[PDB]
RNA sequence: UUACUGUUCCCUGGGAUUGGCUUAUUCUAACCUUGUGUCAGGACCUACGGGCCAAGGGACAUUCU
RNA sequence: AGUAACGCAAACAUUGGUGAGAAUCCAAUGCCCCGAAAACCUAAGGGUUCCUCCGCAAGGUUCGUCCACGGAGGGUGAGUCAGGGCCUAAGAUCAGGCCGAAAGGCGUAGUCGAUGGACAACAGGUGAAUAUUCCUGUACUACCCCUUGUUGGUCCCGAGGGACGGAGGAGGCUAGGUUAGCCGAAAGAUGGUUAUCGGUUCAAGGACGCAAGGUGACCCGGGUAAGAAGGGGUAGAGAAAAUGCCUCGAGCCAAUGUUCGAGUACCAGGCGCUACGGCGCUGAAGUAACCGAUGCCAUACUCCCAGGAAAAGCUCGAACGACCUUCAACAAAAGGGUACCUGUACCCGAAACCGACACAGGUAGGUAGGUAGAGAAUACCUAGGGGCGCGAGACAACUCUCUCUAAGGAACUCGGCAAAAUAGCCCCGUAACUUCGGGAGAAGGGGUGCCCCCUCACAAAGGGGGUCGAAGUGACCAGGCCCGGGCGACUGUUUACCAAAAACACAGGUCUCCGCAAAGUCGUAAGACCAUGUAUGGGGGCUGACGCCUGCC
RNA sequence: GUGAAACUAAGUGGAGGUCCGAACCGACUGAUGUUGAAGAAUCAGCGGAUGAGUUGUGGUUAGGGGUGAAAUGCCACUCG
RNA sequence: AUCCCGUGUGAAUCAGCAAGGACCACCUUGCAAGGCUAAAUACUCCUGGGUGACCGAUAGCGAAGUAGUACCGUGAGGGA
RNA sequence: GAGUUGAAAAUAAGCAGAGAUCCGGAGAUUCCCGAAUAGGUCAACCUUUCGAACUUCUGCUGAAUCCAUGGGCAGGCAAGAGACAACCUGGCGAACUGAAACAUCUUAGUAGCCAGAGGAAAAGAAAGCAAAAGCGAUUCCCGUAGUAGCGGCGAGCGAA
């Protein structure tokens, strides 16, 4: 219970200047924060499952921790999790879901999520509903593997991570009855670039329902939205990648 | 039950007008240590309308 | 030890208040009106009256005027008697 | 806006920051990133940060021209 | 041009008085209006408009002897109310630190910052103007003194606690209301009559304690072994806490209630005085039943997804570190004593705030009576406050706000615009179509008052009989309906001041980008948002429920 | 009801961007006013009224900008 | 050319270096990469004295009286 | 050097040839806000351990880290801060306009903003002008001269 509070960063949406970056956050039901443990240090201690909470701050469920000290931690929600199995964090654990140890001791073909790309920062990897990367091989100082999106990884063999699929699998499956159940979530109505202005969008004049009338359809900011690659050239992390998404 | 057009003054109280155009907000900003310059060369008595002190029969609260 | 404030205790009291309404209230309520400073305290002013007349102060309450100057109700016990200060000073 | 002339974001090359051994690949010492690792004053910094020690990159990139 | 108008169609009228002078000021009587306000408090704001005396130049849409006007003087009393001396959110500043032509920007601890948390009072009386502030009575909080005991404490530090949503309805109480009883008074010129009128009231707080209410393991009432609230002990990095283990414990929860407070206090009425103001004595009864809250028990219970602040006060407790000390410190009961700053007037559903006006307007929150009624709607009334700041006559056209209108009934008209009609409750009966939820109150018909009985009133409803009227939800209040088509799925949003729509949004669908030092966005930069999130996620473009489909280059 | 389910009748329960309808928030039609009582109001009806609701207090975003369920609308009766 | 900067390179010491309007040669002139320095000069919110072919209350400073007052505006500010 | 207690009479009491009132020089006090600076704050207020905050100066003590750095303690009417019409210096640096349009150009290194400083500031004691003859720091005025030149060789700009 300690391990929830209500320090959150208020005002979504607004930077220090107080402008609208991350636009259509706004309104929307108030949600206390967790403190989830990622990193998975307290080695060599076991730790059963009492409680399968409700957390307003992901996709997944969470799982209340007991050790034997009297701590107290939160986790995500592995699938096939039940009242009562026990977790632990460490080298030599034997490979089932909800335990936590690096790749190296991991065999070939397992079910992993909450992967760390470095060592401390805690896993980042592999957090959302449903979500698993699969390990493919590891030869030598590094490890790769496949992501949720499709791409292969090259990750270090000293990461951390836990295995077994993410919990409630079935979310997608509920279709939002309504508009209201968007903006209890916090997010308001999205307005097509076509209606607005010229002033105010590339796309905007025109009488009647105008088409897009440009070479390419455009963001708010000029430029294109569609197969335009984001990625940074020469970026640090590029080595690291063996292939692209699908 | 609808207010009319012009009634841009709902009389705010005086505590956040002085927080908003008082003298300590006028001293915190190069523009406001200028503005007082301007109303000082003018001659103007009261430099600072919508201001109140802490206490006395002016406070707000 | 420190007091609120500091400045001259010898002007607390600048002058009592003559009317028929205060001087009505001598005799109901064994009490005397007196002007006060703006700056000055219900201890001082005990203090003060403790020392000029050498009498006891039941209660002090005071008010601010809308012209900024200070009044101050002062409530003797009732061992002593307004009434007979009142005499001593010359006003009834 | 496929009007004229220009600016900016972005991409690319030369030069500086910038170095070593090999036949372009490697190495670590500049430089980049990270630490809920550790020490620190009267006290705290698990509050950013500082010093130290490590980890991942690595003379690429960032930055200037 | 002495023209329009003098700011609602709530309504004035008479007598008497004041005075140079009165439709306009004062009083009396009667009439009428508001009465979920046109009533009483109160926040912000205004800033002396509040009270008394004097005056009437100007101001008041008339008058004026009056006034929110003018002049003079006076007036706001707090340990308990509100705020500060306590805490913190949003957010604003920021030691150092980072960045930057300058100004300066970002930012850590920290500090400010109520719209919140925390913290101690009521009744009655006094009255030119103030009182939970003054007086009386009865309480509370903090500190100090005193008396014993303890004899290391006080901060830092650790932990607990504070600590929280929405919806729904049930139950137990009270406020409040009605009636009855009791007490007192009364003849209100009428046919009769007392069946009429009034009173029947009291807090904070202290002390005690609760079910036939709610909760707490065991059965179809009994029995029984763990088990609730609430405590204790023990092990491990291990004081407390947390975790695990063991153990005691049928009672617990709190609005209400009892008693004191609470006196012949308050009080109808009566006896006398008067300058008619009130004063001075006297002062009976002071109970019960029914109805019953939108308020209390109550973050009590149940259900649901959108998953429902922080810090301090408070409580428990070791070590390290800091300060101080044999009382000079901590702690317990009684008693006694002591008691900072500011606001407090007056208006506040308004003539004093906001609208340039004494403007048919706007203005958060609290209190919530009687009859009928589902009701805070509506109609008439109580308390209380008002009669709207020009009036008197006359009763042409014409205009506006309203009522009825023979025969016909949309022939009017761009158009059934407007008006009229419908209306409640209880029964009967309800179609095509459909996403099976709806359509639907479909449509369309019958009944409705009062009196007696059935009937035992069973809170009802129903049945039978009788009777009045043209008319029985007789007033106010209170749906018009049906067939067909186009657009958009729908609830919603939009051009404040000529456009509420077929536009926008919408759930869903699709394409594309992004592997976290993320893309994207704002910045000169540091950096911030995205995100304390991680591809079942985030950004962007188009389309716009659902159903059948979405071709060729 | 079945081998067990599916399915199915009652009761309990009280869901909903549900219905009627005051306050409250809005402003569809018409009349009146149009040197107005009022620089957008009065009167009579009308829409939503447990929600994407309304509102107070205290704050944030400032012009080669901000904000915008997007009208070039709003940003102190002033906004291409 | 002379003078001053960003990026990158990078000399010489009197037998020398720079300048003399690309540059070379000869001659002339001068000695950078350190610093300080009065006077003549520019201005008037003001002080004292003096003088006006300057105004005389719609003039002259906005202001000959409680003028940057009254008043208006959220404010900057405007302004009798 | 004879009457006085402001404008500003009146009233009530005083001072004064033992030389007042008044006029000058040097001093004292100088409440609250304000650079505000004990802390906080809605300027003229509040809470307070009663303090010129912070930087600098003079000392003492001496983190990670040996020397040091950073902190901590104390002293010290204790240097600096802010204000200031215009002129002056430095930094940033427009547009309308003119060219009968307009971009090179001009308006203009003007306006305005920021910072700083003085009664003046800035500049300034030749690695200079000049040309075969000579001058001997800087600044200002006359003049050279609207000349030599620059310029979509256009507008216009303009030396020594
Ligand atoms: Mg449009
Ligand atoms: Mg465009
Ligand atoms: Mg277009
Ligand atoms: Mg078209
Ligand atoms: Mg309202
Ligand atoms: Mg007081
Ligand atoms: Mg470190
Ligand atoms: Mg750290
Ligand atoms: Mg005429
Ligand atoms: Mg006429
Ligand atoms: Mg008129
Ligand atoms: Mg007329
Ligand atoms: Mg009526
Ligand atoms: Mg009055
Ligand atoms: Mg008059
Ligand atoms: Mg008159
Ligand atoms: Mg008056
Ligand atoms: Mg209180
Ligand atoms: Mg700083
Ligand atoms: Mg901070
Ligand atoms: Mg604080
Ligand atoms: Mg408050
Ligand atoms: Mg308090
Ligand atoms: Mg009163
Ligand atoms: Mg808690
Ligand atoms: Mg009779
Ligand atoms: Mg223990
Ligand atoms: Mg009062
Ligand atoms: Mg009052
Ligand atoms: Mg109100
Ligand atoms: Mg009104
Ligand atoms: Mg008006
Ligand atoms: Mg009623
Ligand atoms: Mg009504
Ligand atoms: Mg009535
Ligand atoms: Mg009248
Ligand atoms: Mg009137
Ligand atoms: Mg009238
Ligand atoms: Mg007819
Ligand atoms: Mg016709
Ligand atoms: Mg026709
Ligand atoms: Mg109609
Ligand atoms: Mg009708
Ligand atoms: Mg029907
Ligand atoms: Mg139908
Ligand atoms: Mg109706
Ligand atoms: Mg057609
Ligand atoms: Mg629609
Ligand atoms: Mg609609
Ligand atoms: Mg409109
Ligand atoms: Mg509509
Ligand atoms: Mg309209
Ligand atoms: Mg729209
Ligand atoms: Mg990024
Ligand atoms: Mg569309
Ligand atoms: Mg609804
Ligand atoms: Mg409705
Ligand atoms: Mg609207
Ligand atoms: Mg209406
Ligand atoms: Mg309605
Ligand atoms: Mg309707
Ligand atoms: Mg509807
Ligand atoms: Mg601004
Ligand atoms: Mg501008
Ligand atoms: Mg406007
Ligand atoms: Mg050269
Ligand atoms: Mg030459
Ligand atoms: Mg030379
Ligand atoms: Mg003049
Ligand atoms: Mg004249
Ligand atoms: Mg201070
Ligand atoms: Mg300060
Ligand atoms: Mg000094
Ligand atoms: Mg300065
Ligand atoms: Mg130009
Ligand atoms: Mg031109
Ligand atoms: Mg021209
Ligand atoms: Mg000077
Ligand atoms: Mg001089
Ligand atoms: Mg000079
Ligand atoms: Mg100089
Ligand atoms: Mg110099």
């Amino acid at each position: 219970n300690n391990l929830i509070s209500g320090q959150r960063r208020c005002g979504k949406g607004r930077n220090a200047r107080g402008i609208i970056t991350a636009r259509h956050r706004g309104g929307g039901h108030k949600r206390l924060y967790r403190k989830i443990d990622f990193r998975r240090n307290e080695k060599d201690i076991y730790g059963k499952i009492v409680t399968i909470e409700y957390d307003p701050n992901r996709n997944a469920y969470i799982c209340l921790i007991h050790y034997g000290d009297g701590e107290k931690r939160y986790i995500l929600h592995p699938r096939g999790a039940i009242i009562g199995d026990t977790i632990v964090s460490g080298t030599e654990v034997p490979i089932k879901m909800g335990n936590a140890l690096p790749l190296t001791d991991m065999p070939l073909g397992t079910a992993i999520h909450n992967i760390e790309i470095t060592l401390g920062r805690g896993g980042q990897l592999a957090r959302a509903a449903g979500a698993v990367a699969k390990l493919i091989a590891k030869e030598g100082k590094s490890a790769t593997l496949k992501l949720p999106s499709g791409e292969v990884r090259l990750i270090s063999k000293n990461c951390s991570a836990t295995v077994g699929q993410v919990g409630n699998v079935g979310v997608n499956q509920k279709r939002l009855g309504r508009a209201g159940s968007k903006r209890w979530l916090g997010k308001r109505p999205v307005v097509r670039g076509v209606v607005m202005n010229p002033v105010d969008h590339p796309h905007g004049g025109g009488e009647g329902r105008a088409p897009i009338g440009r070479k390419s359809p455009t963001t708010p900011w000029g430029y294109p939205a569609l197969g335009r690659r984001s990625r940074k050239r020469n970026k640090y992390s590029d080595n690291f990648i063996i292939r692209r998404r699908s | 039950g609808k207010a009319a057009l012009c009634l841009t003054k709902r009389s705010r109280s005086r505590k956040s007008l002085a927080r908003t155009h008082g003298f300590r907000l006028r001293m915190s900003t190069t523009s406001g240590r200028a503005l007082l310059k301007r109303r000082r060369a003018k001659g103007r008595k009261i430099l600072c309308t919508k201001t109140n002190p802490s206490s006395g029969k002016r406070a707000s609260p | 030890k420190y007091p609120r404030r500091i400045l001259d205790v010898y002007q607390i009291l600048q002058s009592p208040i003559i009317t028929e309404a205060a001087i009505k209230n001598i005799a109901d309520e064994n009490s005397l009106l007196f002007t006060v400073d703006v700056r000055a305290d219900k201890k001082m002013i005990r203090e003060a009256i403790s020392n000029f007349f050498g009498v006891k102060v039941r209660k002090v309450n005071t008010l601010i005027r809308p012209d900024g100057t200070k009044k101050a109700y002062i409530m003797l016990n009732k061992e002593y008697n307004a009434s007979e200060l009142a005499k001593k000073i010359g006003i009834f």
